[PDB]
């Protein structure tokens, strides 16, 4: 799972800031 | 006046030079969500991108696009009249639940699709799917999810293919947009690969913190489905992410035939 193996979702934004 | 029609209440969020606002247009009664743009902060140019999005908008009437229903320009301030969608973004949903079930995960791509599709048959296409700016009707199961931000949309003629400028997200970037090749509609089904594989198990296939080698990994399809937390997962779900995150895009599913898919259709 995400959680157990320490991975992150994270929010990005477009290239075009 | 915008205010002689429209009283605004609290802040519901914040963009760059921009605020959104719960709004009740007075005689109506009727609440929406008013964005309000600082046009003292854009150039003429940037004026026009805004005018361009709010002209694309009022193209697409559509259960699952986020509706504008008005467009004002007073001195220094631009107005745009949505739909007040208060589920917040299927982006903070999936982090909150860390991924959906398979029927959650369904019943959301699908209506993406429906929406896509809609884009695709209008000549509109949206460069900029993501969770981050798909927006849900509530926090239950099963919640309404609406397309929003056309600020990168573009009009393509026919299935005609063209280089309309590198743009979008860079984890939900197509292999053709980073190729710099002519591209058109299956851009948007390749974001829709990515958003199914994060709704499945609520991280990205698509990662290096070098985005050189990010944009490496997008070119060469280099995504798995690691155990055990896809262990689980129905074959059906990993094919119709396999046909979406297809690098040659005349191969890659389109939005019409995703929504025949078995993984769709026969719940």
């Amino acid at each position: 799972s995400k959680r157990m193996k320490g991975f992150c979702l994270i929010p990005q934004q477009s290239i075009n800031e | 006046r915008f205010t002689e029609e429209y009283q605004l209440f609290e802040e519901l969020g914040k963009g760059a030079f921009s605020v959104v606002r719960r709004c009740v247009k007075v005689l109506a009664g009727q609440e929406y969500a008013a964005k309000i743009i600082n046009t003292k902060k854009l150039s003429a140019r940037d004026h026009q991108k805004l005018e361009r999005e709010a002209r694309i908008c009022r193209l697409l009437k559509h259960p699952n696009i986020v509706r504008l229903h008005d467009s004002i320009s007073e001195e220094g301030h631009h107005y745009l009249i949505f739909d007040l969608v208060t589920g917040g973004e299927l982006f903070e949903d999936i982090v909150a639940r860390e991924y959906y079930s398979e029927a959650d995960a369904s019943h959301c791509i699908q209506q993406i699709l429906e929406a896509v599709l809609h884009c695709h048959q209008m000549g509109v296409v949206h460069r900029n799917l993501k969770p981050e700016n798909l927006l849900l009707a509530s926090k239950l199961k099963g919640a309404a999810v609406k397309l929003a931000d056309f600020g990168l949309a573009i009009e393509v003629e026919g299935e005609q293919q063209a280089w309309f400028g590198f743009a979008g997200t860079p984890g939900y970037l197509s292999p053709e947009v980073l190729r710099k090749d002519p591209y058109g509609k299956p851009v948007d089904l390749w974001a829709c690969g990515v958003i199914l594989y994060i709704l499945l198990v609520g991280y990205p296939p698509f990662w290096d913190e070098d985005q050189h080698r990010l944009y490496k990994q997008i070119k060469a399809g280099a995504y798995d489905f690691p155990s055990p937390e896809w262990d689980t997962v129905t074959p059906e779900a990993k094919d119709l992410i396999n046909k979406m995150l297809t690098i040659n895009p005349s191969k890659r599913i389109t939005a019409a035939e995703a929504l025949k898919h078995p993984w769709i259709s026969h719940r």
